[PDB]
C-alpha cells in the first residue's frame, strides 16, 4: 500500500485578540 | 462588594453616573480577568444598550477585556449580548466601531458561540467595517474574520456574507497585522474543497498576491502564505496555477532556509505541487532535487522528511526520462542509507518510492548495482504492512525481466537471509497478498532465461517444496468450491511444470 | 446611595476612587443641602490621594457643597478639612485653583476666619494669586478678601501680607480679581494702624485708587472711592488724595444719579473736606451748589448730613470764600430744612450754624438771612446738640452787630422769641444754657442800642430771672466758703452783677 | 455739642464666592 503522511489541508491555529483604546 | 456600588452607580440614570460607572468598569476590567457572574455582566450589558457613546466605548472596552476568559465568552453571547454590539457596529461612531468589533473579535474564539455569531448575522457588518480608513477598525475586524475562519460551518457562514473579495484585496495590506490576519484568514478558507472551487472562479490574481507574499519581510507572512499556497495546491487546478505563476523560484529558496518552519511549509506546498505529472519537468529544472534529497538528512523534523521523501516519490512517479538526475542526485542511496535506520512514517515513505523506482524498466539494472536489495530485503520483514508489503513488490518487480541478475543471484542469500529467505517467509505466510508476491517473484525467476536462476529455484528444496504446500492447500480450499486461490494455484502449476 | 458611595471610596484602589470622586464632583455640583457628617468622612478620604483627578474632582466637589451655610460651619470640626489646604502647595494648578475656591468660599463665617487665620494656612493663599490663570487668582483675592472681615483677621492679613501684592493687583484688566482687590484694601484701611503703614508701605497705591474711580464697572468704582474715603479718615491720606487730583472725580461723582455711588463720593469728599489746607481748592472746584441741593432730599438722610457735615467744615476752616459760600442759598436751606428734618440733619445744621455765626463779617448777612426763624425754634429742642448749638449762635448774633434791627424784630416772635429764648434759658438748671442767657443779656445790654436796653431792662420776668440767678450763685458760693471780692458759680455770679448795673 | 453722624471708615459688606471649571 501507499502511506498518507500529513497529506491533508492544514488549519492554522493563531486566533487574534483584540485591542482597545 | 463594589460590585454593587458601581451598579447602583448603573441603575442611577444620570450620565454622569453611569460614566464613572463605566469607565470604571473599563479600566478594572481593563488589568484583571477571571470568570464573573451572572449579575456583574447585566448591568455592563444593559449598560452599553444606552447611546452616550463615551458609555458605550467604556462597556465595550470593559466587556470586551471580560471576553479573553473562555466561560464570559458564552455567557456574554448566550444571555443575547451580541445584539447591542451588532447595533453598534452598524453605528456611524468610529470608535465604538473600535472596540464593538473588539468585543466580537474576543468573543466568537469559543467553538459553538460562533454558530450563534453567525445566526446573528454579525459578519455582514463585519465584513463591512474590514474596510475602514481607521487602523484599529480594520485591526479588529480582519482580526474578527480571522477568528471566524476556524470551523467549518464557520467558514461557508463567512463565505455566504461575501468576506472573501475584501480579504483577498487586503492581502495587500501595508498594515502588517491586517495582511496577517488576512492572509491567515484565507488559508483557513482554503481548507475545503467548496471553497477552493469557488476562490477558482471568484478571485482571479489570489494565487499571485500569495505568491508575492512569499517574498515578504515578515516570516508569519511567509510561512502563513506558503501554508496558504499549500492548501490551495491540494487541488490540480492550482498545482498547475502556482507554478504557471512562477511559485517555484520562491519555494525552492524556502526549502533551503534556515528557519525550520518555513522550511516545512515550502516542503509540504512543492508536495502538493509535485502530485501533477505535467509539473515534473518545471520543478525539475528549478532544481528541487538535491534540496529535498539533503532535506531527508532533518533527522529532527519526521514530517519533513516525510514530504521530502514523498515528493520525491511524485518526482519518480510522474516520467521516466529525467531519472539519470535523480540517480545523480543522491536520492536512491540518502533514501536506502535511511530506510534502516529512521521513523517508520519514513520507512513507509521510502517503501512506496522505491517500489515506485521498481517499476520502470529503464532504470532497475541501476537500482540494483546501487545495491537495493540490501535495503529491500530486510525491509520485508517489517511489521509494518505498508513497509514490508512495498518492499516485497518492489522486490518482486526487480526480479521480473531484467537482462543481467547478478546482483540477484548475489543477493540470494546475504544480507538478511536474502531474496530466498523472504520467498519462504512470504510462503509460510498466511497472507493471500504475500503468497501471491512470493509464487509470482518465483515464476518471474524461472522465467528468467539465466540458468543459475533457474537451478538457484529449483535445487532449493525449501522454496519448492513451499510452493508444492501451497498448491496442496490452494487445491483442497479450492475445489471444496468447485478465484484468488484459483489464480494462486494457477501460478504453482506454471511454476510446477519446470 | 450613600451606602455604594462609601463602601466605594474606602477600596483603597485608584480606579473605584476615580469613580467616585466624579459622582460626588456632580451630584454635588448640582444640588445643595445640609448634609451628615458621614457623608464628609469619605471627602477626607478623598481629599488625600496623589492622582491630581481625585483631588479636582474631590475639591471641586467639596466646593460645590460650600454654598450651603451648614457644610462651612461642618468643614472646621473634622480637624479637619485643613490638611487637604496645606496639600494646596503641590504645583497641579487646577487643583491648586479649586482647593483655594474651598477656602474661598469656606470661612465665610467668623471662626472659620479666626481659626484659618491661626495654622499659618494664609501664607499660601497670599502666594496663590500671582499664578497667571485668572481662575485660581480670584480664588485667591476672593478668599482674602472674605478674610478682610475681622480686625485681627486683616491683621494677620499684614502679617506674611499679600497687601503688596494686592495694590499691585488693583491694576488688573480682569474685572473681578481687581474688585476682590479694592474691596480688600477698603476693608484693610479701616485700621489706624494699617492707615499708617499704608503711607510708607507700598507707597503710590493711592493713585492707582484715583485713576480707578474711571472704572466702566461700577462696583469697582464705588469701592475705590469708599477705599479713598477710608483712608482720608487720616490727615496724611486727607492732603495725599487731594494732591493726586482726585477733585473733579468726586465733584461730579456727586451728581451721579446712581445714589450709591453718590453716598460713597459725598462721604469721601467730607472726610477730605476735614482738612483746612483743603477748604479752597474744594470751593474752587465747583462743589458748593451740588452739595447744597444734594442735600435737600428727604429719602437718605446719611447723604444729608455727609454734604451739610462738608459744608460745615469748609464754613469752619477758613472765612475766605465766604460770599463764595453764600451765593448758593444753601444756608437759605438750610434754614428752611432745618426746621423740617431728621434730628441728625437737624444737629448737623445746627452746628453749622453755630460755625458761621463766629465770623463777625457774616453776622450781619446771617440775621438778614432771618437766621432768628430758625435759630430760635431750634433752641427749644430736647435734643442737646440742636438746642444748645442753636443757643449758641443766637448769643453770637446779638453780641457786637452793627444793626441791631432783626434782633429787636425777633425779640417776641416767633415761638416767644429771643426774649424767650432768655427767659427759658435761665429758668434751666443747665449751668451752660444759664451761661448763655447771662452772656447774651450782658451783650445787649452793652450794645448802646437804646431800644434793646430799654427791651431788657423793662423785661420784669428777665430782669427777675438774673436776679434771681445771682442770688441762687451767691448761696451756692456762700456754702463753699466763699465771699465774692462749681467754677461756673462764680463766673455766672459776676455776670449777674455785670448786667444788674445797667439797672443803676 | 458737635454731632458725629456716619464719620467712621465703612467695610464692605461684600464675601467672594469660588468658581469651579
Amino acid at each position: 500500500r501507499q502511506p498518507y503522511h500529513y497529506s491533508q489541508p492544514t488549519t492554522a491555529p493563531f486566533q487574534a485578540q483584540a485591542k482597545f483604546h | 462588594g463594589p460590585l454593587k456600588a458601581l451598579t447602583t452607580l448603573v441603575y442611577s440614570d444620570n450620565l454622569n453616573l453611569q460614566r464613572s460607572a463605566a469607565l470604571a468598569f473599563a479600566e478594572i476590567t481593563e488589568k484583571y480577568v477571571r470568570q464573573v457572574s451572572r449579575e456583574v455582566l447585566e448591568p455592563i450589558l444593559i449598560l452599553l444598550q444606552s447611546q452616550d457613546p463615551q458609555i458605550q466605548v467604556a462597556a465595550c472596552a470593559a466587556l470586551g477585556n471580560l471576553a479573553v476568559n473562555n466561560e464570559n465568552k458564552l455567557l456574554i453571547v448566550e444571555m443575547g449580548g451580541l445584539e447591542p454590539l451588532i447595533n453598534q457596529m452598524m453605528g456611524d461612531n468610529v470608535e465604538v466601531q473600535c472596540n464593538a468589533v473588539g468585543c466580537i473579535t474576543n468573543l466568537a474564539t469559543r467553538d459553538d458561540n460562533k454558530h450563534k455569531i453567525a445566526t446573528s448575522g454579525a459578519l455582514i457588518p463585519l465584513t463591512k467595517l474590514a474596510k475602514s480608513k481607521h487602523i484599529r477598525v480594520q485591526r479588529n475586524a480582519t482580526g474578527a474574520l480571522l477568528n471566524m475562519t476556524h470551523s467549518e460551518e464557520n467558514r461557508k457562514e463567512l463565505v455566504n456574507a461575501g468576506a472573501v473579495p475584501v480579504l483577498v484585496s487586503l492581502l495587500s495590506s501595508t498594515d502588517p497585522d491586517v495582511q496577517y490576519y488576512c492572509t491567515t484568514a484565507l488559508s483557513n478558507i482554503a481548507v475545503d474543497e467548496a471553497n477552493r472551487k469557488k476562490l477558482a472562479q471568484t478571485e482571479p490574481r489570489l494565487v499571485s498576491k500569495l505568491v508575492s507574499l512569499m517574498d515578504s519581510p515578515s516570516s508569519r507572512v511567509k510561512c502563513q502564505a506558503t501554508l496558504a499556497l499549500r492548501n490551495l495546491a491540494s487541488d490540480t487546478s492550482y498545482q498547475l496555477e502556482i507554478v504557471r505563476a512562477g511559485g517555484l523560484p520562491h519555494l525552492v529558496k524556502l526549502i533551503q532556509s534556515d528557519s525550520i518552519p518555513l522550511v516545512l511549509a515550502s516542503v509540504a506546498c512543492i508536495r502538493n505541487i509535485s502530485i501533477h505529472p505535467l509539473n515534473e519537468g518545471l520543478i525539475v529544472d528549478a532544481g528541487f532535487l538535491k534540496p529535498l534529497v539533503r532535506l531527508l538528512d532533518y533527522k529532527d523534523s519526521e514530517e519533513i522528511q516525510c514530504h521530502a521523501v514523498s515528493t520525491l516519490r511524485n518526482l519518480a512517479a510522474s516520467s521516466e526520462k529525467n531519472r539519470k538526475e535523480f540517480f545523480e542526485s543522491g536520492a536512491v542511496e540518502k533514501c536506502k542509507e535511511l530506510a534502516l535506520d529512521s521513523p517508520v512514517s519514513v520507512q513507509s515513505e521510502i517503501s512506496a518510492c522505491f517500489a515506485i523506482l521498481a517499476l520502470a524498466d529503464v532504470s532497475k539494472l541501476d537500482l540494483l548495482e546501487a545495491n537495493i536489495l540490501d535495503a529491500l530485503i530486510p525491509m520485508t520483514f517489517s511489521q509494518n504492512q505498508e513497509v514490508s508489503g512495498n518492499a516485497a513488490a518492489a522486490l518482486a518487480n526487480l526480479c521480473s525481466r531484467v537482462n543481467n541478475y547478478t546482483k540477484i543471484i548475489e543477493a540470494w542469500d546475504r544480507p538478511n537471509e536474502g531474496i530466498r529467505g523472504f520467498l519462504i517467509r512470504f510462503l509460510k505466510s498466511d497472507y493471500a497478498t504475500f503468497e501471491h508476491i512470493a509464487l509470482w517473484t518465483i515464476l518471474q525467476l524461472l522465467e528468467s532465461h539465466n540458468d543459475k536462476v533457474e537451478d538457484l529455484v529449483k535445487n532449493d528444496d525449501d522454496i519448492i517444496n513451499g510452493v508444492r504446500k501451497m498448491a496442496d492447500v490452494t487445491f483442497e480450499r479450492l475445489q471444496r468450491s468447485g478465484d484468488a486461490s484459483l489464480e494462486l494455484y494457477n501460478i504453482t502449476q506454471q511454476i510446477l511444470q519446470f
